[PDB]
């Protein structure tokens, strides 16, 4: 079993970071009238860390006891869509937006029918039963339209708990019935602090320095710290300051990637680094992350005169990245206007 | 102050559902002749004149001349609590929103009280002339309303011609042609099974058959039907609703493109 | 009860098309001899597919059209069941045939039909080719299947060259003895584009909203933006000057065109337009930008002035 | 009673005016009887149903209108449903009546899929001789180009203030309001071309404010003056980016304006400033920037003050070449 | 029960290669009557359920056995969920499928 | 030229209720012997033979031996037009791209005049040999209807035991079993209502019951059908229509 989710807290007061946002969460759902919550912030940061801890908060003891359903649901064509559930005694958690043209079929029609399901025994339990919305930032307009409606018509029975990153896509007026819950990113200390705790219970002497380096390559991302610890200690037992930190394949693809790019400037070396590009988007890896990774592993060789316009460039080819349908256009031009302002940097 | 009572009682629900899907709203001309309706479909191609006098019904009074609006699925449902051999008693106001319904049981046991709500339309009267037919064919109900069963399953359509022979029926879909003829009827113990028909020009029309289907569900109204038919001049189909009124259709006919081949 | 001219100028033998040389030729090759194989007939509207369809069937097949040609169409219901039965028992049927003709069956606006109708269709027309061919007539090849393009041959129409839409009219024109002007006549090549049906009821309609056919007739009962005024805007809007396109664009304007129609104008003037190649692309590329400014729901005129402010920097 | 604008529908081909040239070409067709498929396209409120109307109530009488024209629009539901349903039923057969050709008046003709226009244009292209269909649109070119090579096309365009006086006139003389001299003028610019809003503004404050008066329906429509615009102008040419940003805010909020109306005023009024022109093409950029920006669902602040920003540019460039 | 592990064939490509002509011809090499089939032809559940149960799961009619059919079904890419539900229900019952 | 007229028309209605779901096509081969339909199934598993012979119809004219390709759900459209006891006479000829129907009421009073178009179809003749078979069951048709139709709900397949006890037949499925028994019944007032049991061996088989409610759609042709049964031959239903012709279902074993 792995130490990233098996030391995983349960309780509200055995959280390592973010002790005073716990607390509130601890006092909000102490009463009455809990709310529509809207949990937000970076990937990795522990949002359904808190929201499982909030579902242990609210109910009783069982709430980790989780099965699949599936579920299938017909849409205005003549084509049935099975869409899957997390699901417990308790609570629902769903992921809407697997479903891509069809999110606002499954927004009417799922939580139509676990609205219209009747909680047994409802006096010994709870006023209500809360439902997850685990990915919904990417739901389309109209659906996060019936969504709001949803929230509206069944506040009485069912509240909701949306989870999700970088909520500009998410609408506004979603924003404001919804309790808004922000869980920052765990800083350098809190990263080297849980770190040594799991060291600590699993008989471990990691040095200090270690940690900071296994921090500031985590990049703010604690299940990726861990998986870093797990996967050093598969490496090596005795763990030296100058250890050789298993780094995931697709980074340093992007390294690669970048030092192939900075290497020459010439349409050859372009068919090559869009071959390189085609073998990263073909793993289904977003291709906001293949920028924001072509972008960090760039910054570190372009001079302090051309990271500006670098950077402005890559916010125009992500953004038309966004705006269009296949990615590798948008891409292979950043790679392009790069390869053209770094040889007209070098040429002159 | 519209009381009129109508003792004979099914005959008002085959009446309606001879209306039943061939139109959805009607209005109602009511003055002291009696009870007038005229109509046409969604598509404007068939009419509907339906016709009550005032010596029909049992005991007819109304002070006042009433324009009223009907929705049809509205009182199929309420005639469908009427019974067969029930006394249908019909009562509105002047100023009326409401529609009074009261169903008597013969032997004055069962006493029942209906509303309908009513909805207001723009009437257009539109005034058919008195036209001389170069056909005018009488026949059985049940006949008719079996030629256009037969005649649906072959097309769509069915091209009649009344000609010195009789009356011809035709038809030519997917599945291949259907021509049935019938000839004037010399001797028939009873006058209802008569096929009778007085003539001028032979004439050829075509007809669409979705709405000869609709007009022939009034089979149990009258035992025998009037079809005048003529050139530039609609297929009238007469029922004489007993001696109380007369429902009365009008079918345009349909386009026939002239091909050499 | 006169008939229009798109129906009475149909032609009525398959020398009297003019679009497609080689096809056309091949077409009558086939209608000498008989073995038609499976055709699908693409390009835009007005080259002449559905009356090619129907000569072919003509020639083909003579007397013994009614029995052996089904003709279905976009007016009519074309379901599951439809091509589960009126298709079916039709490619099933016994015509008496002579040896080389074949049963026809003309499936008009092959595009609209649904994916099931093709599904239904495929199987049929492998199946039964040995007595019934499929002269399927669409518009665009990307709504219907690769598979149903695999089995047949595809004859792509072009768009007709101007020559021969010229050729057609002083046909019609001489049959009429209508008065034309030249101008007006080439106002009428530049109202039809590539549709000739169009050509023919604008010709029409003109004539008769406003004897002499002359461009100001046509321009005034079709009412598109003038092309003068569209190219003297492109031209300010080469040599870098704002202002006197925007004159332009305000008469444009205050004369009630629609933004959809400006900026489709604006395009099609700019297709022909003589400057410099890669400008041309430059501004083609910032026309179809403005374009889905306006089809996503923002007809502005400060989107029109947007447009002419970056025709007018991209030109340094 | 009833609001002003379907209590004066022109009945008659006397009533309406400034489509002189729509009228008598139609009127040419149909006493000839050389009508064909009509196909009437322009902006709203401009008088599309009336004269077709009038035209219909022109042929027939009232006691035969009923079996000669059929009326649809997009109230009902459209699509391939209902082209295969009422239009071809009521186009393939005859009249219950007398004789002649039929009439399909088809409104906002334009909210039809394309493959519901291919099943219209074959129905038009099957029954001819006995049906006449009109179709109005909004847009033309949400008509597919067959439908277009069918039936003739006609443009309405827009309502000239010149003949757009004489029937607000006799509204006003009709029915008695208080109305002063600037009321005419700011009822032609306001309702911008369009008939229907100008009588429902008529109305809106009539029962709002009583006497109709320049200030009266500015205040009520919301719309900005011309002195308000010069103001908010004069802010971005003169004043820093902290005074007039927060002068431009609390008149906002305020009077109420909107940024859409505000930017369309701007707009209005840069081609009367004499500008130099590289300038003006720096305004026309950013403001159509600005006017596409507002049309996904921004912050409205922030686009102002990004309004604001471009105008200070632009003070600065003036100064610069000055 | 001596069927083998791959019940179902799931041949596919792009088209006008000769899937059917295979498939046809092998079927004629086998021993066996070739039985054709468009799934979306008949889209329901229940015609799709008889013919899955009618060309398959029977014997053959003529004289001493003859010889046994093998259905080849073709175009069910497009066919609906419940067809290939009914198929894959018939495919995993353990009355038996044997053709 | 082919002309077969017919005064008890309900008998070709009686025996097309039940072809119109059976086989949607079929084909009439005609003869001087008569009309005969000799036709399988799409799915390769149930046959049929029809025999009308030319002395049943009071009229029959066959000149030459035909071949005529019907769609039989075409050609049921063509028969609910008709009168109980109307006459109805077939005609097509040497080039036959139709079929007439004509059909008369029995006062006469109206002529019906139908035609449909006929269809082209690949012909294969497969010739049933003549054998004995072990088991054969002179049962009433009624009670056939009645009894396929309620072990229509037991399960999807049928199994007959035919020994020296008497028939039986039984179902499974989820909802249970269904068995039935049938005994040589020795003293019955009518023939028709009689079972009669000819055996050399016990045989059990199993069937399809969806086919089986096709075949029992037949119940008015006859009062009584004959099931004939043997290892390995297919089942035999025979309904002897009326005096002048035969309907002869064959129905191919299950495999277990
Ligand atoms: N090549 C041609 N030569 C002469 N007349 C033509 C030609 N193409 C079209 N026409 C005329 O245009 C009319 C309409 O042609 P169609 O064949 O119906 O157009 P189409 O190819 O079917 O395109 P659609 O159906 O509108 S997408 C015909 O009736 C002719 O009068
Ligand atoms: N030329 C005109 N002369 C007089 N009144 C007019 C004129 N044009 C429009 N109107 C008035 O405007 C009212 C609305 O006209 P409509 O024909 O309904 O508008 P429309 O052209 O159909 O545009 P729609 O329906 O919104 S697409 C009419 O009832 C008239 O009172
Ligand atoms: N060896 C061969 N030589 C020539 N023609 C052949 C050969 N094998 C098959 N064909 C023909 O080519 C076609 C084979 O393709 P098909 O199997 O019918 O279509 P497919 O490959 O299944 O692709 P789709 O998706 O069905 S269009 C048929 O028309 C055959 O008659
Ligand atoms: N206090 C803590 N103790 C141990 N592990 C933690 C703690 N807080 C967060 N984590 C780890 O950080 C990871 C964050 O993952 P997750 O909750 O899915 O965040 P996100 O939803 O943003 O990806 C979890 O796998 C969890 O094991
Ligand atoms: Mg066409
Ligand atoms: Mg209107
Ligand atoms: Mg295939």
């Amino acid at each position: 079993s792995l130490w990233v989710d098996k030391y995983r807290p349960c309780s509200l007061g055995r959280l390592d970071y973010h002790k005073e946002q716990a607390a509130q969460l601890r006092n909000l759902v102490q009463c009455g009238d809990f709310p529509h919550l809207l949990v937000y912030g970076p990937s990795g940061a522990g949002k359904k860390t808190r929201i499982m801890c909030i579902l242990r908060e609210l109910y009783g003891v069982g709430v980790e006891k989780l099965r699949i359903e599936h579920q299938t649901i017909t849409t205005p064509s003549k084509k049935k869509i099975e869409i899957s559930t997390i699901a417990s005694n308790y609570h629902l958690e769903v992921n809407p937006s697997d479903a891509g043209n069809s999110d606002r079929v499954v927004i009417q029609e799922m939580l139509k029918t676990v609205a219209q399901s009747q909680q047994l025994e409802t006096n010994s339990q709870r006023d209500f039963k809360v439902v997850l919305l685990t990915e919904v930032d990417k739901l389309t307009k109209d659906a996060q339209h019936a969504l709001r409606r949803t929230m509206e018509k069944y506040m009485s029975t069912c509240r909701l708990i949306l989870c999700c990153n970088s909520t500009s896509k998410v609408i506004p007026p979603i924003r404001s019935r919804c309790l808004a819950v922000r869980v920052p990113a765990p800083s350098i200390e809190d990263i080297c602090h849980v770190l040594s705790t799991v060291c600590k219970k699993e008989g471990l002497n990691l040095p200090s320095q270690l940690a900071h380096r296994l921090a500031e390559k985590s990049c703010r991302n604690l299940r990726k710290a861990l998986l870093m610890c797990e996967a050093c200690r598969v490496q090596q037992y005795p763990f030296t300051a100058d250890q050789e930190i298993p780094e995931t394949d697709w980074e340093v693809y992007l390294r690669e990637t970048a030092n192939a790019i900075v290497s020459q400037q010439t349409p050859q070396r372009l068919l090559e680094v869009r071959g390189r590009l085609y073998e990263l988007l073909t793993h289904c890896i977003p291709p906001e992350i293949i920028m924001k990774g072509l972008l960090s592993e760039l910054l570190h060789n372009c001079d302090g005169q051309l990271k500006g316009e670098v950077a402005q460039m890559a916010a125009y080819y992500e953004h038309r990245l966004q705006l269009g349908s296949k990615a590798i256009y948008h891409l292979e031009a950043f790679v392009a206007k790069f390869m053209a302002l770094y040889k007209k940097f070098m040429e002159d | 102050m519209f009381e009129a009572r109508l003792v004979q009682g099914s005959i008002l629900k085959k009446v309606l559902e001879a209306l039943k899907d061939l139109i959805n709203e009607a209005c109602w001309d009511i003055s002291s002749s009696g009870v007038n309706l005229q109509s046409m479909d969604s598509s404007h191609v068939s009419l509907v004149q339906l016709t009550l006098r005032s010596e029909g019904f049992d005991t007819y009074r109304c002070d006042r001349n009433l324009a009223m609006g009907v929705n049809l699925t509205s009182m199929s449902k309420i005639l469908k609590c009427a019974g067969n051999e029930d006394i249908i008693t019909l009562r509105a106001e002047d100023n009326a929103d409401t529609l009074a319904l009261v169903f008597e049981a013969p032997n004055q046991e069962k006493v029942s009280d209906y509303e309908m709500k009513l909805m207001d339309l723009d009437v257009e009267q539109l005034g058919i002339p008195e036209q001389e037919y170069s056909c005018v064919v009488k026949m059985p109900s049940g006949e008719f309303a079996r030629i256009c069963r037969d005649l649906s399953h072959i097309g769509d359509a069915v091209v009649i011609s009344c000609a010195k022979d009789g009356v011809k029926f035709s038809a030519s879909g997917e599945l291949g042609n259907g021509n049935i003829k019938l000839s004037q009827t010399s001797n028939v113990d009873k006058e209802e099974e008569a096929v009778t028909i007085e003539m001028n020009e032979p004439v050829q029309l075509t007809f669409a058959l979705r709405y000869l289907n609709f007009f022939t569900k009034a089979t149990p109204l009258s035992s025998t039907v009037t079809l005048s038919m003529s050139a530039d001049v609609p297929l009238v189909v007469e029922y004489k609703i007993a001696d109380m009124g007369h429902l009365k259709y009008y079918l345009a006919p349909k386009i026939e493109d002239e091909e050499g081949s | 009860y006169e008939l229009p001219w798109v129906e009475k100028y149909r032609p009525v033998k398959l020398n009297e098309i003019v679009g497609n040389e080689d096809t056309v030729s091949r077409l009558e090759v086939f209608a000498r001899e008989g073995n038609v194989p499976n055709i699908i007939i693409a390009g835009p509207p007005g080259t002449g597919k559905t009356t090619s369809i129907l000569c072919l069937a003509r020639a083909l097949l003579g007397p013994a059209l009614k029995d052996a040609m089904l003709e279905l169409n976009a007016s009519n219901d074309r379901g599951i069941d439809v091509v589960r039965n009126k298709i079916k028992m039709f490619a099933q049927q016994k015509v008496t045939l002579p040896k080389g003709r074949h049963k026809i069956i003309i499936l008009d606006e092959a595009d609209s039909m649904t994916d099931g109708a093709q599904q239904a269709l495929r199987r049929t027309m492998e199946i039964y080719s040995k007595t019934t061919r499929f002269a399927l007539a669409c518009n665009a090849s990307d709504k219907i299947i690769e598979p149903i393009q695999s089995r047949c041959a595809v004859l792509r129409y072009t768009k007709l060259t101007d020559a021969q839409i010229l050729t057609r009219l002083m046909n019609v024109i001489e049959k009429e003895r209508v008065p034309y002007t030249d101008d007006g006549l080439e106002a009428i090549i530049f109202t039809a584009q590539g549709d000739m049906r169009q050509a023919l009821n604008n010709l029409q309609s003109t004539f008769s909203g406003f004897g002499f056919i002359n461009s100001e007739n046509v321009f005034k009962v079709c009412d598109e933006p003038h092309p003068l005024l569209v190219k003297e805007m492109i031209q300010h809007c080469v040599n870098a000057n704002i202002d006197e396109a925007y004159k332009i664009l305000a008469h444009l304007w205050h004369l009630g065109y629609s933004p959809e129609d400006i900026i489709g104008n604006i395009f099609r003037v700019c297709k022909t337009f003589q400057m410099a190649e890669y400008l041309k692309l430059e501004f083609i590329k910032e026309i179809g930008y403005t374009h889905m400014k306006i089809a996503e729901g923002v007809n502005s005129l400060l989107q029109m002035a947007g447009l002419l402010a970056r025709l007018c920097q991209k030109t340094m | 009673n009833l609001p002003w604008v379907e209590k004066y529908r022109p009945q008659t081909l006397n009533d309406l005016i400034s489509h002189q040239d729509i009228l008598s070409t139609i009127q040419k067709f149909i006493n000839e009887d050389r009508l064909p498929h009509l196909l009437l396209y322009g902006p709203p409120g401009t008088g599309k149903t009336s004269t077709i109307l009038a035209c219909a109530k022109q042929l027939y009488k009232d006691k035969e209108f009923g079996s000669m024209v059929l009326e649809l629009n997009a109230s009902d539901d459209r699509g391939i449903d209902i082209i295969r349903g009422p239009i071809l039923s009521f186009a393939s057969t005859r009249t219950i009546f007398k004789k002649g050709f039929k009439l399909v008046i088809l409104d906002e003709a334009d909210a039809m899929t394309q493959d519901a226009q291919n099943a219209l244009r074959r129905v038009i292209e099957k029954f001819t001789e006995n049906t006449r269909f009109c179709l109005i649109c909004n847009y033309l070119s949400k008509i597919i180009p067959a439908l277009q090579s069918r039936c003739t096309r006609f443009r309405f365009g827009p309502l000239t203030p010149e003949l757009m006086v004489p029937r607000l006139e006799h509204v006003v003389e009709e029915e008695k309001v208080d109305i002063s001299e600037d009321g005419m003028k700011a009822l032609v610019t306001l309702s911008s071309g369009d008939m229907r809003r100008a009588l429902n503004i008529l109305q809106s404050t009539n029962m709002a404010f009583g006497k109709v008066t320049e200030e009266t329906v500015y205040t009520c429509t919301g719309h900005p003056l011309k002195s308000d615009i010069a103001n908010i102008l004069d802010w971005m040419l003169n004043q820093d980016f902290t005074t007039a940003y927060r002068n431009i805010t609390e008149l906002k909020t305020l009077k109420g304006l909107a940024l859409h109306d505000i930017l369309t005023e701007i707009h209005l009024f840069v081609h009367r400033v004499d500008f130099p022109s590289s300038v003006r093409i720096h305004l026309l950029t950013k403001m159509a920037d600005i006017e596409y920006r507002l049309s996904v669902g921004t912050n409205e602040k922030i686009q102002l003050s990004s309004l604001i920003a471009a105008f200070q540019v632009t003070r600065d460039l003036i100064v610069a070449e000055a | 029960s001596q069927r083998p592990k791959q019940k179902v064939a799931l041949l596919c490509g792009p088209p006008g290669l000769g899937k059917t002509t295979l498939a046809h011809v092998i079927a004629r090499h086998a021993g066996y009557s070739v039985v054709e089939m468009n799934a979306s032809d008949d889209r329901s559940p229940e015609v799709f359920r008889t013919r899955i149960e009618a060309a398959t799961q029977m014997e053959s009619v003529l004289g001493a056995g003859g010889k046994p059919n093998c259905l080849v079904i073709d175009e069910i890419d497009g066919a609906p969920v419940a067809a290939i539900n009914v198929l894959l229900s018939i495919l995993n019952r353990k009355g038996l499928l044997m053709r």
